[PDB]
């Protein structure tokens, strides 16, 4: 029933490294989602105590969300850009299997999901 | 499970 601690954002043991496509990856991917109407629901791992879904985190074993993935770009937790894709593709996939079509959120992250897969087909040249 | 939003 509880809520889970958050995901990781800062492990010092990874190897760090500041990169093209991740540097594109926090200040146009994340920045330009995050500034959408539709980012709110995203922004911030699921409070399923405070939400009322006591159900949240027995459905959904790998929670993701925009807060974790701004977090983990910040402290270099990712080496390659695509880990940072996977975890963009993780957030989407728990809200489809969560919440139902017609559903006003899986609308929005349809809508956020179209505009993450059109940046990332603008990914920047790697090193 | 979430409601409306919209
Ligand atoms: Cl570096
Ligand atoms: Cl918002
Ligand atoms: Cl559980
Ligand atoms: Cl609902
Ligand atoms: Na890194
Ligand atoms: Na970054
Ligand atoms: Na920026
Ligand atoms: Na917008
Ligand atoms: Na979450
Ligand atoms: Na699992
Ligand atoms: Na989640
Ligand atoms: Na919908």
């Amino acid at each position: 029933s509880m809520n889970p601690p958050p995901p990781e954002t800062s492990n010092p043991n990874k190897p760090k490294r500041q990169t093209n496509q991740l540097q594109y990856l926090l200040r146009v991917v994340l920045k330009t989602l995050w500034k959408h109407q539709f980012a709110w629901p995203f922004q911030q791992p699921v409070d399923a105590v405070k939400l009322n879904l006591p159900d949240y985190y027995k459905i959904i074993k790998t929670p993701m969300d925009m807060g974790t993935i701004k977090k983990r770009l910040e402290n270099n937790y990712y080496w390659n850009a695509q880990e940072c894709i996977q975890d963009f593709n993780t957030m989407f996939t728990n809200c489809y299997i969560y919440n139902k079509p017609g559903d006003d959120i899986v609308l929005m992250a349809e809508a956020l999901e179209k505009l993450f897969l059109q940046k990332i087909n603008e990914l920047p040249t790697e090193e | 499970r979430k409601g409306v939003k919209s």
